[PDB]
């Protein structure tokens, strides 16, 4: 039960890119607990987006997202040269089980 | 884990006679 | 409250290896523990979840019956012991703490370690 996401998403400084992962109505479309994190090589992923459309303190406002049906996406605008990272999506699969997505790489 | 929805049942009608099948589809059939 | 992981080593298949991480402060018992594995060249894979008190413990399907999740609040260390590790079960294991105190699970991982690599 892995949420499929594209291998990489093209981008450039000063533009906006969207990283989306696809699941099912049993996991993505059942609980509104979609979370997304940005992972840098050589370091553990950092939690950036939680509760579909919420972000913890310390997360820049440029990173956002939305949930529609069984598809969840991360919305990033105004990306900089240091924003290149691997983005993972996580959602509650039910029965207190958490399943993480495949992961998408953001290239600037 | 996802949940089996292929197994339905009839919730609304008046009553079913003995050994009678109701192949007839609010929505009376709920999965 | 940084988490420092330890116990990573390369062992032959069929043996049991236990991984643990040390959490700073004295808030280890007041926050839940989560285990996440990341294979080289692959995406993040969940291992399981353990409550702050260690009563209700959850495990992922791929690691059910192979990895055990438990915590020792005396030394503020959360451990994840994996038995009968396979060759394909080679990944960097990192422990994480729940964002909210005790068991909430309705958030992301606020604190994660530097990662402990596992080879077989």
């Amino acid at each position: 039960s892995v949420l499929t996401q594209p291998r990489s998403v093209s981008g450039s400084p000063g533009q906006s890119v969207t990283i989306s992962c696809t699941g099912t109505s049993s996991d993505v479309g059942a609980y509104n607990y979609v979370s997304w994190y940005q992972q840098h090589p050589g370091k553990a992923p950092k939690f950036m987006i939680y509760d579909v459309d919420q972000r913890p303190s310390g997360v820049p406002d440029r990173f956002s997202g939305s949930k529609s049906g069984n598809t969840a996406s991360l919305i990033i605008s105004g990306l900089q040269a240091e924003d290149e990272a691997d983005y993972y999506c996580s959602s509650y699969a039910g029965s207190y089980i958490w399943v993480f997505g495949g992961g998408t790489q953001l290239t600037v | 884990h996802s949940g089996n929805y292929d197994y339905w049942y009839r919730l609304f009608r008046s009553k079913l006679k003995p050994f009678e099948r109701d192949i007839s589809t609010y929505f009376p059939l709920q999965s | 409250v940084q988490l420092v992981e330890s116990g990573g080593s390369v062992v032959q298949p069929g043996r049991a290896l236990r991984l643990s991480c040390a959490a700073s402060g004295i808030t280890f018992s007041s926050f839940g523990m989560y285990w996440v594995r990341q294979a080289p060249g692959k995406g993040l894979e969940w291992l399981g979840y353990i409550a702050y008190d260690g009563s209700d413990t959850y495990y992922a399907d791929s690691v059910k019956g192979r990895f055990t999740i438990s915590r020792d609040n005396s030394k503020n260390t959360l451990y994840l012991q994996m038995n009968s590790l396979r060759i394909e079960d080679t990944a960097v294991y990192y422990c994480a703490k729940d964002y909210y105190p005790l068991l909430s699970y309705y958030y992301g991982l606020d604190v994660w370690g530097q990662g402990t690599t596992v080879t077989v």
